């Protein structure tokens, strides 16, 4: 029908949502985990340093091994860290420079890397000759690539910047789903333990939660009040924190459809960059554009602890699956291992 | 045009026809979920260094 | 005390022979 | 008293080249290097810091009874160690001037014959070049108890009052002579040649480059100048006298301050003339 | 993935020979190589080994001065140039392969070697008797193998090598660090181990699996005996 | 110790022995950007220096190994990704000089380059100045006063003071005159006039940045 209309209808089924978000809602959860004895102050030391790059380091993904994590640079390198022994287990020279986004297969034979180019190439780590090879290339996306993560050997998401995420196909190399549902470009992806859906943070202040068999946006998350760039899930998946550029950090759950709490502090001025969780979910290491990097206290909100290892803006944290080091990078081209 | 009107129309209302919870009982159970992985975390408890595959 | 010798290159040396 | 004056300025002119070479060290270490100037400004860090550790034996040999404490062993060791620090400093100076060269003037060929690979060899050959300069050094300072009552390092050299000249005039060549004027070839050759055809024109920034450009030359060239051409034309005018006068003996002491001041302060025109490292002061 | 190699024929003793190897399929450049030397009627017996980097050159005890390895990454050959050679060494070599990195599986590929026939302390020893063993197909087989030396390093990973060849078949890898199984061989084969003695279990055994089982790589690489089944 | 590992670490040496000589290269050859408003002469310019995404053109002159990269295919959010793009050693702004009426574009040319220019990320890169289209400017300045577009420009309706005043106005817009340059061209139909304006600047900037690691400036 009319434009007018429609969007009226719109702004009345937004009232009502609000209104049943607001009537749902009888107790924050600071004041619930009040109770809870605080954590503490927690120190961390830099057990491993690892100095190969030569540029700005932009990614980095844990293997599922615990082992061995691929880091990614504005050099053209991607290199297959050792964690153990401070080792490069493969150097991946990119046929484009520009990359921003890079993942590691659960399996472990393959890795993924992305930017400003619309490919998100894929590498075969396991080949016969003994040299990686790139196995295919997704040329569907139409904006810059911000990141594409494995789901399995065959299926990957990627999330670029043309406000729509996409489900691939390894072995056809064609878009098997398509979400539209954004209206800003996509930044930052995260996925669910069970494999089933995933939530994708956007430059338009939301975050959707997506539905990887079927394929359109379950439900909209609107805390936030300006551009998100990190997103991470829960390891219970009933929740996801995410950051933005507002110095604020908040963690949304799914299955109450609003926001929990959210994690700020007056000194803190800068955005957030990365967002990781540990394997209890009791810490919430999140990157900034300063130096430091924060360990936030998720069910109380308070700083446990700062790492203030580096010297230069970090991009790029994460949190291994057995949570027995935290790898943080930046863009002095140097990746450091904590715990 | 209309069309995307439309779409987003219908996107808001199969949003709006879910159903949610409580936020007091999502807090306690991640709470519970918290409290539970507690000890066999190697992030909020130190490990002893002997365990430690980091160790300097 | 008294020490004005020759001095040549930040030492003494044995002067006129 | 007049006994009180020559210690407190080298006891100061030595704290102020101890901070400031620290400070410089500092520096470079929390900048890591693989960058060719950073390694030359370390080495001559480093070269100063040695000169000025070696500088208080001799201050020692000159104030107080003019009694040499040390053995006749140390006395070799020390006076090389000494010579060989000033000819390296000088070398590295003439050196970096040299590298500064290349690297304004040719912007494109000096990619090749660059790289820290090629400065660690270089600055190996000055070490040994220097090595070499101070053989002669290393023959030489024997004790000689020339007062009697006590005794006082010399470099007494086979057929005396006849190697003076050839002492002298190799030192002054190689010292004062060679590099100072391949110091000052370069930093012309650097003003003259820069920017490329007037393409920027004559705004600010280029004003404002070529004028810290030429204050920094020009204060470089006049630090190695003041303070090391008293000391050599000193030494050059002794070679035709045969006592002093009460006064020359305080004039040489003078240019032996001035010479220690220059290797202590040239850290300081570093820092002060370059607007990077005292932006970097701060943090 | 090809090695072909090449410089066999009978040679006068005391005499010099020339062995080459060609690589193809694969990066020889970022591949270790090594010499392996099997009697006509004993079992395998390592030579000789060259990294990636033509650094770090290891060979036996008793050809250590004797003989000499080179390789040439530009021409994809492998050279190994024997001299004073004598009756003990009338054997053929094989050429093999092996890329050391976290999860790599060195020794994967051997060549399919050249016969060459000449006229008239302090190392591991792998024993692993069982010098022959009757199978039934379609039965389980276990082979047995010892060390002097426990195998465990403090890295938490032992380092043990099985090794199939088929009569008349250059040798294939099976199972690397015992508990490991090599890409394009069947999963019903397993190994385990304590460190000291090792077990090779195969399970449903057929008629093509019949040949001789070879077994080892803490320090520089003796084989063992070498158990043969019968069928 | 270690038994296998030894042959990892002689890996682990080489890969880095690689990526050292791999950024040594890099570092040697010279890296540019290109920017301007829609239509403005890049596709000419990518013609005049002979040789989806960002598009990357490789050329060898005087010796020296050019990177250029070409970002107009991209409608995105600029300031997530200007930021991949610092330290690059110039940025090539082209605008049309007959743009001034064709509607206010050199209105927004203007905009475009006081937000490249004044950017946190590019406080210290040099800028590249080109002016297209010279020929029909000068047809059209004949015929069309240059106050259509800057309504005070009190001065006479011929080449040289138009374009002296373009290029007065362009360069006002820079506040970082303390240490940035902007090297104002105007194209030339013929070969060998923008590549060696090109090579000029390149080599003005490597000297700046050579005299400011030397500590010189």
């Amino acid at each position: 029908s009319e434009l007018d209309q429609l969007r009226q209808e719109a702004e009345q089924l937004k009232n009502q949502i609000r209104d049943a978000r607001k009537a749902c809602a009888d107790a924050t959860l600071s004041q619930i985990t009040n109770n809870i004895d605080p954590v503490g102050r927690i120190q961390m030391r830099t057990r491993r340093t690892l100095r190969g790059h030569l540029a700005k380091i932009y990614a980095m993904h844990w293997g599922t091994d615990s082992r061995l994590l691929v880091s990614a640079s504005q050099d053209g390198k991607l290199i297959i860290w050792d964690s153990y022994t401070t080792n490069k287990v493969h150097a991946i020279p990119l046929r484009s420079s520009w990359v921003m986004t890079c993942a590691y297969a659960p399996s472990g034979n393959y890795v993924a890397c992305g930017g400003l180019d619309n490919i998100c190439s894929i590498y075969n780590l396991k080949t016969r000759e003994g040299n990686v090879r790139v196995s295919r290339e997704l040329a569907g996306h139409t904006g810059y690539l911000s990141c594409c993560r494995f789901l399995d050997d065959n299926q990957i998401v990627t999330s670029s910047g043309d406000t729509t995420c996409a489900l691939w196909d390894i072995e056809t190399g064609q878009q098997t789903t398509t979400f539209t549902g954004h209206t800003g470009d996509v930044m930052s992806l995260s996925l669910a333990p069970d494999t089933r859906l995933f939530v994708s943070g956007a430059c338009d202040a939301s975050a959707k939660l997506w539905d990887v068999r079927e394929g359109m946006c379950r439900q909209t998350f609107t805390g936030h009040e300006s551009d998100i760039n990190a997103i991470c899930f829960f390891p219970n998946g009933n929740a996801f924190a995410t950051g933005s550029d507002d110095a604020t950090c908040r963690l949304f759950d799914l299955r109450a459809d609003q926001e929990l709490m959210t994690y700020s502090h007056d000194n803190i001025i800068c955005g957030i960059t990365s967002v990781s969780f540990s394997k209890s979910g009791r810490l919430l290491l999140a990157g900034y554009d300063d130096f430091n990097c924060n360990v936030w206290d998720a069910l109380k909100a308070d700083r446990a602890g700062v790492l203030a290892g580096h010297d230069n803006r970090v991009s790029c944290l994460g949190v291994t699956d057995d949570g027995m080091a935290v790898a943080t990078g930046s863009w002095d081209s140097f990746l450091k291992i904590w715990n | 045009s209309i069309a995307q009107a439309r779409k987003l129309v219908e996107q808001l209302k199969m949003e709006a026809n879910i159903d949610r919870i409580k936020v007091s009982k999502a807090a306690a159970d991640l709470m519970a979920y918290c409290e539970a992985h507690a000890k066999e975390d190697p992030l909020l408890t130190p490990v002893p260094a002997s365990e430690n595959p980091f160790r300097e | 005390f008294d020490m004005l010798r020759c001095m040549l290159g930040r030492v003494y040396r044995p002067c006129w022979q | 008293y007049i006994n009180i004056i020559m210690p407190s300025v080298f006891g100061t002119i030595c704290l102020l080249g101890i901070i400031g070479n620290s400070t410089v060290i500092f520096a470079v270490v929390k900048k890591s290097c693989n960058n060719v100037p950073d390694i030359f400004i370390i080495n001559l860090s480093v070269v100063d810091l040695l000169f000025l550790l070696g500088m208080p034996f001799m201050i020692h040999q000159l104030m107080g009874n003019g009694v040499w404490h040390f053995g006749e062993t140390m006395c070799t060791l020390i006076t090389a160690m000494d010579a060989n620090s000033q000819f390296t400093s000088t070398y590295i100076l003439t050196a970096m001037a040299i590298d500064r060269y290349l690297a304004t003037v040719h912007p494109i060929s000096s990619t090749k014959f660059r790289k820290p690979s090629v400065a660690t060899l270089v600055i190996c050959l000055l070490w040994a070049l220097s090595f070499i300069s101070i053989t002669p050094v290393w023959l030489y300072a024997r004790l000689i108890p020339f007062p009697g009552g006590a005794v006082g390092c010399g470099i007494r050299l086979p057929n005396p009052d006849t190697d003076l000249y050839w002492f002298t005039l190799y030192q002054f060549f190689l010292a004062f002579a060679l590099p100072f004027v391949v110091i000052t070839a370069a930093y012309v050759r650097i003003l003259q040649r820069m920017t490329s055809s007037v393409a920027p024109a004559s705004q600010r920034s280029i004003r404002l480059r070529t004028k810290r450009v030429t204050r920094t030359a020009i204060a470089i060239c006049l630090v190695f100048f003041v303070c090391w051409a008293p000391y050599y034309v000193l030494q050059l005018t002794q070679l035709s006298i045969s006592r002093p006068t009460l006064t020359f003996v305080y004039l040489y002491n003078a240019a032996i301050s001035l010479g220690y001041a220059n290797s202590c302060l040239n850290p300081f025109v570093y820092i002060v003339l370059c607007e990077t490292f005292r932006k970097r002061l701060v943090l | 993935v090809q090695l072909v190699e090449s410089g066999g024929g009978l040679v006068q003793p005391g005499g010099s020979r020339k062995l080459s190897c060609s690589a193809s399929g694969f990066a020889f450049s970022s591949f270790g190589m090594h010499w392996v030397r099997q009697a006509p009627e004993k079992g395998l017996e390592w030579v000789a080994y060259i990294s990636s980097g033509s650094g770090t050159i290891y060979y036996a005890d008793t050809v250590k001065g004797r003989f000499t390895i080179s390789r040439d990454d530009p021409k994809n050959t492998l050279f190994l140039q024997m001299t004073s050679l004598r009756s003990e060494d009338t054997a053929m070599y094989y050429c093999v392969r092996s890329i050391y990195y976290y999860g790599s599986s060195p020794f994967d590929f051997w060549g399919q070697g050249t016969t060459l026939t000449v006229s008239a302390s302090a190392d591991i020893v792998m024993t692993q008797a069982t010098s022959s063993v009757p199978v039934t197909p379609g039965e389980s087989v276990s082979i047995s193998c010892r060390s002097s030396k426990s195998l465990l390093h403090s890295n938490g990973n032992t380092y043990l090598y099985w090794f199939l060849q088929r009569p008349g078949q250059s040798p294939q890898l099976l199972i690397y660090r015992m508990s490991n199984l090599a890409s394009g061989v069947p999963d019903r084969f397993s190994g385990s181990g304590s460190g000291t003695a090792f077990t090779l279990t195969i399970s449903r055994l057929e008629a093509e699996d019949v040949g001789v089982y070879y077994c080892m790589h803490l320090e520089y690489l003796t084989f063992g005996a070498g158990t043969k089944l019968e069928l | 110790l270690s038994a296998e590992d030894k042959a990892a670490v002689e890996r682990s040496k080489m890969i880095d022995r690689n990526l050292r000589e791999d950024g040594e290269k890099a570092a040697r050859e010279v890296k540019l950007l290109l920017l301007g408003a829609g239509e403005s002469g890049k596709n000419t310019i990518v013609k005049q220096m002979k040789i989806t995404g960002i598009v990357e053109t490789h050329f060898t002159f005087k010796d020296l190994h050019f990177k250029m990269f070409d970002v107009g295919a991209q409608r995105s959010e600029r300031k997530k990704w200007i930021h991949c793009f610092e330290g690059v050693t110039a940025i090539i702004f082209c605008v049309a000089l007959s743009d001034y009426d064709l509607v206010n574009r050199m209105h927004a040319s203007m905009k475009l380059f006081d937000s490249i220019c004044n950017n946190k990320w590019f406080t210290d890169t040099s800028i590249i100045l080109f002016l297209n289209k010279k020929d029909l400017f000068e047809e059209k300045i004949k015929k069309s006063p240059l106050t259509i577009c800057y309504p005070e420009y009190a001065g006479s309706n011929t080449y040289e003071e138009a374009a002296a005043y373009i290029q007065c106005q362009f360069e006002d817009l820079n506040k970082r005159k303390d240490t940035k340059e902007i090297y104002t061209h105007f194209t030339c139909s013929t070969d060998t006039k923008n590549v060696q304006f090109v090579f000029d600047a390149v080599t003005d900037v490597i000297i700046k940045n050579n005299l400011k690691d030397c500590g010189l400036f």
